[PDB]
């Protein structure tokens, strides 16, 4: 149905309160992926490592005999 | 004299003007306070999200080795033959 | 552990910011 | 009157702020557009590095159910 | 307080000039709606879509060193 035309301030200040809620949505979300993205920081390194580890197992596995 | 009455209501009328005037006020107060606010939350996923830019950036180069090192380590485990 | 220990001394800043955030805008 | 006349002043200090506040609104708004665009700039950037992050620990996954191979011991 | 954003009590300038920056910050903002869906929608898909991160590189975990057992074993 038609546009809108009784308090065109009001429905602003509506239609912005809106926006601030999917906003809060948004916030909230890029807080869960702030963690998620702290585990990756981690075990990244912590994997980075894991190989670093996987390799002198070969460098030294190779060089000797096996 | 200098107008007696009539300046008497030439402010009854100030008065309703003043009235209307912070009435309408209020209004837009009020939008600028929720304004502030989705600024706010605008402003702060921009900060966000250029912080775990970093962590996106650091977490990169190191799984720019990660795998890098079970492929060079990956060929050395070849010596199953050997 | 030289790791784990930048590993917990930094998600701490990133709690404290996280809070700081939360709260900023009231949510659990 | 040093009646009707701090009244018409009240009546334009605060008109006065009222136009202040849009001008501040519509500031404060710009700043907020501008936020969201290098936002969505970095979400983008970014949503694409977390897909080699994804192909690199893919190759990972790849380049190591091979070294299973170790059933020589 | 419509028929236009700014009732004109006063008939200024002052007040044109707040309807003009209202048509504007009103017709700025159904704009940063569209941004702030658009934003929280990618926010939730990088987001599940690092937990697979997650889960894979946690595998990745029980190979790089229960797989390096063995390299110890062995040598």
């Amino acid at each position: 149905q038609p546009v809108q035309q009784s308090k065109r301030l009001q429905q602003t200040q509506a239609q912005v309160e809106e926006v601030v809620d999917i906003m809060r949505v948004n916030v909230d979300k890029v807080l869960e992926r702030d963690s998620k993205i702290s585990e990756l920081d981690d075990r990244a390194d912590a994997l980075q490592a894991g190989a670093s580890q996987f390799e002198a197992s070969a460098g030294k596995l190779k060089r000797k005999f096996w | 004299g200098k107008s007696a009455s009539g300046i008497i209501m030439e402010t009854q009328q100030a008065k309703q003007t003043l009235a209307d005037i912070e009435a309408r006020h209020a209004d837009i107060m009020k939008l600028e306070t929720s304004i502030r606010e989705l600024h706010d939350m605008f402003m702060d996923m921009a900060m966000l999200v250029e912080s775990q830019g970093e962590m996106i950036d650091r977490i990169e180069y190191n799984v720019e080795a990660a795998v890098d090192y079970i492929e060079t380590a990956k060929v050395d485990t070849k010596k199953a033959v050997k | 552990e030289r790791r784990k220990e930048k590993h917990r001394k930094m998600e701490e800043e990133r709690e404290e910011m996280r809070q700081t955030i939360r709260d900023k805008y009231g949510l659990k | 009157k040093t009646e009707l006349e701090e009244i018409q002043q009240q009546c334009n200090q605060v008109t006065d702020d009222s136009l202040e506040s849009t001008r501040r609104m519509l500031n404060m708004c710009e700043e907020s557009k501008e936020a969201g665009i290098r936002t969505l700039v970095m979400l983008d950037e970014q949503g694409e590095q977390l897909d080699r992050i994804e192909e690199g620990l893919d190759q990972i996954n790849q380049d190591m159910k091979d070294a299973e191979k170790n059933l020589e011991g | 307080p419509s028929s236009g954003y700014v009732t004109r009590i006063t008939n200024d300038a002052r007040e044109d000039d707040m309807e003009n920056n209202m048509k504007e910050v009103s017709s700025m903002i159904g704009n940063l709606r569209n941004m702030a869906i658009d934003m929280g929608n990618e926010i939730g898909s990088q987001n599940r879509q690092v937990d697979r991160i997650q889960q894979k590189a946690e595998s990745n975990e029980s190979r790089i060193d229960e797989a390096n057992k063995k390299a110890t074993k062995l040598l």
